[PDB]
């Protein structure tokens, strides 16, 4: 046909994702930054014991 | 019309049904 | 995709994916051209797809000669004949005659120059009469006016239903500039199509080929010159 | 040290001294209406004509396109497209984005998505004062009327083509066809708004005006008496008893607010709630419920009909949709 | 096309991670009032 | 206090106003290099590159940008006279865009 | 009772005195849920005592009788209501059960103990303790994943549900083979919200809405389970709020969504709302004229597809924007309608046409003419058109009353999820009756912020 | 008459008149 | 119409819809005899 | 030409609103 | 706390300096410019 489309208007895919790479950015980016959160969970508290939120 | 009156008959005996409760419960006891 | 495996899917697995725009391709079938049996057939799924939009634009510059250029498509996905019914006739030596009567023949289309410049057209092969061999079922159809003649301006003006004039400038209702308020042309013109058929499936009685059509593209009820475009692709029909 | 890499990112984001505070809302407020706010300057100044309409004929909106800023505006999306999602990567080329209307559908989901989070950073940063919290809820009444307009009534109507052009006169010509199909100025929740924000600019000048007579003498008559308060002081520089015991004259001496942290919510929810029944308003018509519609409503006897003024907005009604989007009605009913 | 999609892609997610996992690093203790 | 000539001698004794105040004539010496490139591409006429070329037609900084490469448009038309298929990024268009980028970059940093 | 000065609530706010009060707060809500159960009894026999069989369900302003409707009680085929006894017991049955709701309610409010505390430990709760919560939370859970099933097996066993897509036209139909296939049912949760895709509002048969209710009522019950054996994890104490308040504005937040999910499903769909019984949809009517004046004007001798209309587009028959054969028009945004009536029409490729020329049934274009009087355009005073149209008819949609009243619901409880959501994070954190005026943080920051 | 030459004009004369006047009434009220 | 062994308390239904309205209202009465305290 | 204009003053309301933001007049205290 | 920080002054001498010479270059060069 005429032009080259993506042809994803009415589709309905999973989190519109067409190409694999694309779910793969999605856990990538998501996994990339869970792991810094994680890491990082060391300077949030250890709210281990069980009254141990913001609370009233 | 009888079916007209006693929808009115209906809504004035129940309108007052609230209100009767917090009158007599006013005037007996008072714990409302 | 066949004209089976087309069909052979539901509605909302081919919705939005572009495939219901397009021609059924003509997979099975030789191009031997002569196992098509000779005698009259009504001719219904006769569809035609373009490839090509080119427009007869002037040049640019001052000592430029005018072809045909390039561009790209404004319109989305509106723009295939599809389902056109009509008689096809062939000879005994290979003289074959296309001919059309109903169906969508007409699809409406803007098309952008490279430069910016939006050109919009009909495109259509609508009464279509054409005669020749199978290499060339030359004929000519009609392109009706781009807008309807109840169409109306963004001042109020039309063919059919309109004011006639430009109502907002009072003293200068009518005057020198009446060839875009006081005539709303709506004229149809002709344009010259090119079939060629190059496929026979004989079993299923299903033809396809390529056309080359050139036709006008629009005159804003009568207030531009009409340019001519060249549309090329694809089509498809089936004999039965 | 021992804090991490994203522990050192928390309290920047978290951080009050900021000089704009962008808290976690500001993490998607920023980049959002940063997007929004660069493709409608882009739009509102370049934008090639866009059939809005679906019917193959393009509007202008552009500065380069010969408009103003009075006549300029993003155009909406096209009527074609409807409530499908066009971003730019589901067009061939930008060009045919730019010919749908798809500047539009990009400003309205950052900006509606930025709004969001605007109203979620005016809680958080209320938090990290210290302070209450409603402001945020104040602000929820914009952000309502916003969300209807852009969001809700393209949703009931079925096409972002309805939404409202991001221009002056695009915004008028969205008023005008709204009291032609759902009639307005007869629906009592844009009463109720026209009432917030009449009552919104009474109260305005009411409470601006008594504060402003009530000012003590601080400073001379060669200086602005706006010099008489200093930033931080603690005592309270004008007289609450002497506005409450002039407005008591002036009306009822009861109907006055003696209280005025009373008075300041009453200030703030005469609007807010005004303006939360016309963003309902808007958004109950959407769905196409509409305005009163008393036509032919006073008959005499011999079953003849007597004319009212709800007769002649009708006359005035029915002239525009008539002839809004003149050339898109093949059908006598404007279902759409 | 798909160029800008994967950015964008990537972008939006860096993003919505930043929100999500902001108010999932303890943003109920960043208050001035102690307790 | 100074004379109305001798108001700049504020930034010799401090370097990091220097900085900041040749960052912002140079944010506005591209700032001019875009805005004329802006201002002559409206009206340039790239019909008759022949009979009415550049020089004729008052172009003053177009002939600075053609010289070093710099031979299309997107508006499709070219110097030699053609039609550009593809006119890239570095079109007129596209380095007169690429000066203003570059002026509102160098007068943030001549802020900062 | 209780007053002001001694819980520092005004009248206006009295509700938040039983914050810490369990068992005035029980109270509270039984006699609260009486009320729904009340209405639910009085306004389903309001609807039964008003019903006309002359007349369709969606004209006399039925929005109760539709949902009983929809479950297959006393409906035959193509919408037809065979009798009206099935939905007079279920407005008794609420009508009776809420007396024992209202009994209990005022029980509890009046007689029953403040805070069911140290008297009956089970009931007991402290708003705080993060066990009994979960603990709470996993009972209801049970509560609403038994209640999800009780739709599974009275569409797989109990009858049947009505399903408008059955061959044959719309009757009750047993679910005999629910969609269980995890793509399908978690392919709507993921699917975009826009045009062609409808978020979850485009389920579009009933075997997936059964057996997403099998999902739905199995990951309740697994979900409710889980609860009760676990305590929330240290990232969620992290997390959240732990108040009474901010618990009513987790809920506040999570039904204020679900308000507006409902407002945009009674507006599009016609499966789980089906249209014999709510009336057309806002897409369905517009599509039902163009389909209308492309059956009379066909037999007036005109060919509906090579009819150009005024703009060039096609009066009748256009292309969609992603290549279907569409209805021509303003209606061309719904063109991604779909309905029973006009699905036999179509095939693959769009709208077939040689189809729509020889082969429009009569009841396809009797079904598609009541559609079209019957527009989900209205008035507030129900009149029943476009703004500029006369007091003829008497008509507004319940799809129009469904959707605005719980876009309006659903907007309300949003703002009293910013209202409570700010205020327990707040009166948590302490500073929610003001600023302490001895240490106000400002003071201690540093300016030109 | 041209566009240019009225406003050049007028350009010449109120940018650096009113600079000379900023810098006066700056220097006058001291 | 409800079913005939029903149809003369159909007067009674009528009012029915309308009561959750007065419960609403009737808190407001309870906290006018306390005098809204 | 006037859309030259019309951008000039349409950034020239945007650079008030910059310079309002971070070259305000710092509010003193006390 | 820049120490770098100096006044402009311009004295009424220097003012009606100023003043005269972009209107004597006015009455000058705008015979030219009006052409
Ligand atoms: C088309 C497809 C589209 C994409 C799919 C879209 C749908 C996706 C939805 C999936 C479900 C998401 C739900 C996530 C919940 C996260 C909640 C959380 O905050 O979770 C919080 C918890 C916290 O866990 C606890 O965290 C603690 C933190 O400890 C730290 O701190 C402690 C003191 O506090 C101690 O000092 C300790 O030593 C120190 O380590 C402890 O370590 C505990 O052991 C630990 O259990 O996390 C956990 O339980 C585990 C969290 C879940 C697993 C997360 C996996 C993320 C993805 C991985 C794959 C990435 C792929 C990369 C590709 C690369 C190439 C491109
Ligand atoms: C990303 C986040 C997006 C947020 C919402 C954007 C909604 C855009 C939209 O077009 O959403 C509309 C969708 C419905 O979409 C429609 O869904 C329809 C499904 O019907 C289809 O399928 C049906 C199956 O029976 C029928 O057969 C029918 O014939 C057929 O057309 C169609 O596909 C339509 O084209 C499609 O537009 O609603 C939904 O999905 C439900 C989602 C909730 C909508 C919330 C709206 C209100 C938002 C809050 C505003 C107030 C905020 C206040 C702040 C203070
Ligand atoms: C690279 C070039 C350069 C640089 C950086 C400087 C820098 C300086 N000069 Mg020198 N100067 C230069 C070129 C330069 N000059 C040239 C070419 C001349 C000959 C005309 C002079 C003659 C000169 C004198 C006679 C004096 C200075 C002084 C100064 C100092 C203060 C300037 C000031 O306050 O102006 C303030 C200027 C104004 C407030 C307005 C000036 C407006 C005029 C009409 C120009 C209009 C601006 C125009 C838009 C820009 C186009 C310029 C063009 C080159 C592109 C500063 C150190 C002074 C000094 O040393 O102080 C001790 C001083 O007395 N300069
Ligand atoms: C759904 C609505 C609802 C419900 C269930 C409640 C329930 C309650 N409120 Mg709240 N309240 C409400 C709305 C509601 N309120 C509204 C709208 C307001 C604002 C006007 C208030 C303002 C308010 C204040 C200011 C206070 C309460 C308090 C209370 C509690 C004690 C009631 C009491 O002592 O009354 C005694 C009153 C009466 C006995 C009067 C008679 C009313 C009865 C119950 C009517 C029953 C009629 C019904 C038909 C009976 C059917 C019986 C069955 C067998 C069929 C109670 C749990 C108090 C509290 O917090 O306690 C600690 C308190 O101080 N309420
Ligand atoms: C929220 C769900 C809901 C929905 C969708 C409907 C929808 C409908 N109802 Mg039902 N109804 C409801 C709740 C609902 N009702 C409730 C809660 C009751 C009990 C009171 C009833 C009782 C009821 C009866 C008795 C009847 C209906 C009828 C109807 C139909 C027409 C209604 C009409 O003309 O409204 C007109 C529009 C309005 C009244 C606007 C409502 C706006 C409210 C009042 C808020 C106004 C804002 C205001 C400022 C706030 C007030 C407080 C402030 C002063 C402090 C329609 C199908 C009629 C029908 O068709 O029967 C077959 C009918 O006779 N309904
Ligand atoms: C009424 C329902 C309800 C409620 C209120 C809760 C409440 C809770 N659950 Mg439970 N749960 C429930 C039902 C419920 N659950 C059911 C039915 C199941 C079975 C499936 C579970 C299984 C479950 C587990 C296994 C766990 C919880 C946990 C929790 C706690 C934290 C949850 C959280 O922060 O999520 C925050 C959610 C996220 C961070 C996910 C990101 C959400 C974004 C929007 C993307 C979502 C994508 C997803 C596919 C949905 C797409 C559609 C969506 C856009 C509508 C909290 C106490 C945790 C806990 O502490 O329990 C001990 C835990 O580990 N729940
Ligand atoms: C199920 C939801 C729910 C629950 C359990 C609560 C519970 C509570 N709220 Mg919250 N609230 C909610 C929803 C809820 N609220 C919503 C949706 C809003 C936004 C509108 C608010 C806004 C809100 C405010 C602003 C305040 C509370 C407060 C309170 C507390 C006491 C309320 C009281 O005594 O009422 C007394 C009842 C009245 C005075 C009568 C009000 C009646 C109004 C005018 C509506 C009339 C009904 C009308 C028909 C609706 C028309 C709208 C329609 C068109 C949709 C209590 C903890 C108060 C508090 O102490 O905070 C902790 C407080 O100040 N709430
Ligand atoms: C206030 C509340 C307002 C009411 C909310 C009611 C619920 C609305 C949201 C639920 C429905 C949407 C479910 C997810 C849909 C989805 O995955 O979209 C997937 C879509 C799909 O995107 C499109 O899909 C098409 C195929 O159908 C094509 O592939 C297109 O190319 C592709 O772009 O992506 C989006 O539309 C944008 C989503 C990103 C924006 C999210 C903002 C999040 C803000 C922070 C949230 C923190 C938590
Ligand atoms: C490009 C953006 C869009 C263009 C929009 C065009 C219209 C703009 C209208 C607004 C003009 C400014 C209004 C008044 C501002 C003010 O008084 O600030 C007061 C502050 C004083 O703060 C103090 O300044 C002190 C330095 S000093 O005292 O000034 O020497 C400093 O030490 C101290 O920290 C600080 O507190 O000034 C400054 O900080 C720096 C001096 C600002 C000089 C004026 C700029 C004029 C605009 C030129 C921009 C280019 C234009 C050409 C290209 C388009
Ligand atoms: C006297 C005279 C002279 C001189 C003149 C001059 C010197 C002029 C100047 C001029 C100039 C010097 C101009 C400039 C301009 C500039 C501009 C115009 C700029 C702009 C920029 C912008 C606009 C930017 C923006 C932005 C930002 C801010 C950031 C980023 C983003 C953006 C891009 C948006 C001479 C000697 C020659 C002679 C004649 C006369
Ligand atoms: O889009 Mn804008 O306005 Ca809701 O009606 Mn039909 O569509 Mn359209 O016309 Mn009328
Ligand atoms: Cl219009
Ligand atoms: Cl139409
Ligand atoms: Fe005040």
């Amino acid at each position: 046909l005429v032009d080259e489309r993506m042809n994803g208007d009415g589709t309905g895919r999973p989190f519109g994702v067409n190409d694999p790479v694309l779910g793969w950015v999605l856990l990538g980016v998501f996994g990339t930054m869970w792991a810094i959160w994680f890491i990082g969970q060391k300077d949030l508290g250890d709210f281990e014991d069980a009254d141990d939120g913001l609370k009233l | 019309n009888i079916e007209l009156a006693l929808t009115l008959v209906s809504l004035v005996l129940v309108v007052s049904a609230g209100p009767l409760v917090v009158v007599l419960l006013s005037a007996r006891g008072g714990n409302l | 995709l066949t004209f089976d495996e087309i069909q052979g899917l539901t509605y909302l697995q081919v919705k939005g994916s572009g495939i219901a725009n397009t021609c059924p391709v003509l997979e099975s079938g030789t191009t031997n051209l002569k196992e098509l049996k000779a005698g009259s057939y009504k001719l219904e799924n006769f569809c035609i797809e373009p490839t090509s939009f080119t427009v007869k634009e002037e040049s640019q510059f001052k000592g430029g000669e005018t072809e045909f250029v390039k561009t790209k498509l404004m319109t989305r996905l509106t723009y295939t004949l599809d389902a056109m019914s009509g008689s096809f006739k062939v000879g005994s030596d290979g003289s074959a005659e296309l001919k059309e009567d109903d169906g969508i023949d007409y699809a409406a289309t803007t098309v952008q120059l490279p430069g910016g410049e939006r050109v919009a057209f009909l495109f259509t092969i609508k009464q279509f009469d054409g005669k020749g061999t199978l290499d060339g079922i030359k004929g000519d159809f009609l392109v009706p006016s781009y807008r309807g003649s109840s169409f109306l301006d963004p001042k109020g003006r039309g063919g059919s239903t309109g004011y006639d004039n430009a109502v907002a400038l009072p003293a200068r209702a009518d005057a020198e500039e009446l060839l875009k308020e006081n005539v709303k042309i709506t004229k149809a013109l002709k344009g010259s199509a090119v079939f060629s058929v190059a496929k026979v499936d004989p079993v299923t009685g299903e033809i396809a080929g390529v056309f080359e059509s050139i036709q006008p593209s629009d005159t804003d009820l009568g207030a531009k010159p009409p340019k001519d475009i060249k549309v090329t692709g694809l089509w498809y029909a089936q004999l039965k | 040290e021992n804090s991490s890499l994203w522990a050192r990112f928390c309290e920047w984001i978290t951080s009050t001294e900021n000089r704009l505070y962008i808290g976690w809302f500001g993490v998607i407020m920023i980049p959002c209406l940063l997007t929004a706010t660069s493709v409608f300057i882009i739009a509102f100044i370049a934008a090639p004509p866009v059939d809005i309409d679906g019917i193959r004929e393009p509007v202008s909106g552009s500065l380069l396109y010969g408009n103003n800023i009075i006549t300029g505006a993003v155009i909406p999306t096209s009527n074609a497209i409807g409530l499908h999602f066009y971003p730019i990567w589901e067009a061939a080329s930008l060009d045919e984005w730019l010919y749908n209307g798809g500047p539009y559908q990009l400003i309205v989901c950052h900006f509606l998505l930025g709004v969001y989070c605007y109203m979620g950073r005016e809680w958080e940063l209320s938090f990290r004062l210290g302070m209450r919290p409603w402001i945020a809820v104040a602000y929820s009444a914009p952000v309502a009327a916003a969300s209807a307009v852009f969001l809700v009534y393209p949703i009931g109507q079925g096409s972002f083509s309805d939404g409202m052009p991001l221009g002056i006169s695009g915004t008028f010509n969205f008023m005008i066809v709204f009291q032609a199909e759902h009639n307005i100025l007869m629906h009592p929740f844009h009463m109720l708004g026209v009432a917030g924000v009449f009552g919104g600019s009474l109260f305005s000048a009411m409470h601006g005006s008594l504060v402003t007579s009530s000012l003590i003498r601080e400073t001379t008559e060669n200086e602005s008496a706006n010099e008489g308060y200093r930033f931080g002081q603690e005592e309270e520089t004008y007289n609450i008893v002497a506005a409450h015991g002039y407005f008591g004259r002036l009306i009822f001496q009861y109907a006055s607010f003696n209280n005025s942290r009373s008075l300041h919510f009453f200030l703030a929810a005469w609007p807010v709630i005004g303006i939360w029944f016309t963003a309902l308003g808007l958004s109950t018509m959407a769905f196409n419920l509409n305005g009163f519609n008393f036509n032919q409503s006073v008959v005499d006897s011999q079953g003849r009909v007597l004319n009212t003024w709800a007769d002649i907005i009708n006359r005035a009604n029915l002239g525009m949709e008539v002839m809004h989007e003149r050339n898109a009605h093949n059908f006598p009913l404007d279902l759409a | 096309m798909l160029t800008l999609k994967i950015f964008v892609y990537t972008v939006v997610t860096f993003f919505v991670c930043l929100f999500i996992f902001g108010f999932l690093s303890n943003d109920p203790a960043r208050n001035p009032g102690k307790n | 206090g100074l004379p109305w000539y001798r108001v700049h001698t504020v930034v010799i004794n401090d370097p990091g106003r220097l900085i900041s105040v040749h960052l912002m004539h140079t944010a506005l010496v591209s700032g001019w290099a875009g805005s004329m490139a802006l201002f002559e591409i409206s009206v340039f006429d790239p019909s008759d590159p022949v009979l009415n070329p550049m020089w004729r037609q008052g172009m003053f900084v177009l002939p600075f940008m053609t010289r070093l490469g710099i031979t299309q448009s997107w508006g499709g038309w070219t110097i030699s006279g053609e039609t550009a298929t593809n006119p890239g990024i570095w079109s007129y268009e596209g380095v007169a865009a690429a000066h203003i980028i570059l002026s509102g970059a160098l007068f943030l940093a001549s802020v900062w | 009772g209780r007053d002001q000065e001694t819980t520092g609530f005004a009248w206006w706010s009295g509700n938040a005195r039983l914050i810490n009060l369990s068992g005035k707060l029980l109270g509270a809500h039984v006699a609260h849920a009486g009320l729904i159960v009340f209405w639910a009894g009085a306004m389903n026999l309001f609807e039964v005592s008003h019903f006309v069989p002359e007349k369709p369900m969606y004209e006399q302003g039925l929005i109760l009788l539709p949902h009983i409707a929809t479950l297959g009680y006393g409906v035959g085929p193509g919408g037809e209501i065979i009798d009206t006894f099935p939905y007079f017991v279920s407005g008794v049955l609420h009508l009776i059960s809420s007396a024992v709701l209202g009994f209990g309610g005022v029980y509890h409010s009046l007689i029953g103990p403040e805070t069911l505390e140290e008297s009956y430990p089970f009931f007991g709760y402290v708003w705080k303790d993060k066990n009994k919560m979960t603990n709470i939370l996993g009972y209801h859970l049970i509560m609403l994943g038994l209640g999800a099933w009780l739709l599974v097996w009275k569409a797989m066993y109990f009858g049947g549900v009505y399903d408008t897509w059955a061959p044959g036209g719309g009757d009750v139909r047993v679910i005999t083979n629910p969609t269980t296939n995890a793509a399908v049912i978690f392919g709507y949760l993921v699917k975009s919200p826009f045009g062609g895709d409808g978020w979850i509002c485009s389920v579009d048969n009933m075997e997936d809405i059964i057996g997403g209710h099998i999902w739905i009522g199995t990951l309740e019950i697994l979900g409710g389970i889980w609860h009760i054996y676990t305590t929330p994890w240290p990232w969620a104490r992290r997390a959240f709020v732990w108040s009474g308040e901010a618990y009513l504005s987790y809920s506040l937040g999570a039904i204020g969504v679900m308000g507006f999910i409902a407002c945009c499903m009674s507006w599009f769909n016609n499966t789980a709302y089906p249209s014999e019984f709510y009336g057309p949809t806002g897409p369905e009517a517009s599509q039902s004229q163009a389909f209308t004046f492309l059956v009379r004007d066909q037999r007036l001798g005109a060919n509906v597809a090579s009819a150009q209309g005024p703009t060039g587009l096609g009066k009748y028959l256009m292309r969609s924007p992603t290549g279907e054969i569409i209805f021509g028009g303003e209606t061309m945004r719904f063109w991604d309608f779909r309905g029973p009536w006009l699905e036999p029409l179509r095939g693959p490729n769009g709208l077939d046409l040689n189809k729509l020329k020889n082969d429009i049934q009569p009841w396809q274009e009797r079904r598609a003419a009541e559609y079209m009087t019957h527009a989900p355009l209205g008035s507030l005073n129900s009149v029943g058109g476009v703004a500029t149209e006369i007091n003829a008819v008497n008509f507004v949609s319940p799809r129009s009353w469904l959707a605005c009243s719980h876009f309006c619901l659903g907007f309300f409880f949003f703002i009293g999820h910013l209202w409570h959501a700010g205020r327990a994070r707040a009166a948590a954190a302490g500073f929610e009756k003001g600023i302490d005026r001895f240490d106000e943080p400002v003071l201690s920051m540093r300016p030109l912020d | 008459v041209n566009i240019y030459g009225l406003t050049a004009t007028a350009l010449f004369i109120i940018i650096p008149t009113s600079f000379l006047l900023i810098l006066y009434v700056k220097t006058a009220s001291t | 119409k409800l079913p005939e062994a029903y149809a003369p308390f159909a007067p009674i239904v009528d009012v029915l819809p309308v009561i959750p309205v007065f419960f609403i209202l009737l808190a407001f009465v309870w906290q006018a005899a306390v005098s809204f305290r | 030409m006037e859309a030259l204009v019309y951008t000039f003053l349409l950034v020239g309301t945007l650079g008030i609103i910059f310079f309002s933001i971070f070259f305000r007049d710092p509010p003193r205290m006390i | 706390p820049n120490p770098n920080k100096q006044v402009v002054e311009l004295n009424r001498t220097s003012l009606y300096w100023g003043l005269l010479l972009i209107f004597v270059l006015a009455v000058l060069f705008s015979s030219y410019i009006f052409n």
